[PDB]
């Protein structure tokens, strides 16, 4: 009887392992083709850094482009 | 001043191209990041590449 | 921390709600910042005038 | 133009306030999402 409960629990563990493997493969195929599935936390950190880069780039581009557009307005009045 | 307008138009084009490209690229990066931290946020460590293969033994027991 | 029991038994659905909030976060903050920045430059123009 | 400065400063204040409150509440929600999918991602 102990082995019966062990069997059920282990079957659920196999289920979760296949879930993880399938999801890993599908992502690693969607972005990349085989993308360090063994330890992928570092890529999450770098992608967060690239989101910070997103904020920086978008703000800088917007403010600079619109400021030089205002310079264009000054030139137009001139 | 018309020379200035010409060069400024070129620079406006460059700014617009750069902002568009960067926002698209980092947006796709954001989507991939969210898929990772949704589906497998350290779930790989729960998996740990164990490959238990012991259900057969439990069935034999 | 958020809610009091708020269907913790299977809380998957809440994450999607928070995802909508997360996207709206980027939209709202980007637009607001851009507006205030536009008027910062307009303020500089008025100062220079 | 000084009157324009005054109204512009009011508007700048409104946007700064709105963004501050918005980002605070939305950031709290985002942090809740991260805690959910870090501590209990269908764990």
């Amino acid at each position: 009887q102990p082995l019966r409960m062990r069997l059920s629990e282990l079957e659920q563990r196999l289920n979760n392992q296949q879930n993880a493997e399938r999801l890993l493969s599908e992502f690693c195929k969607r972005q990349g083709r085989q993308y360090q599935a063994e330890d992928l936390e570092a890529l999450q950190n770098e992608l967060e850094a690239r989101q910070e880069a997103l904020s920086l780039s978008v703000n800088e581009g917007g403010e600079r482009r619109m400021e030089m557009r205002q310079e264009l307005e000054q030139l137009k009045q001139k | 001043l018309r020379q200035r307008h010409t060069e400024l138009e070129r620079e406006v084009s460059r700014f617009e191209d750069q902002t568009q490209q960067q926002r698209q690229q980092y947006a796709q990066a954001k989507e991939s990041l969210t898929t990772l931290n949704r589906l497998i946020p350290q779930v790989t460590l729960l998996l740990d590449e164990t490959l238990i293969d012991r259900v057969e033994e439990v069935r034999e027991e």
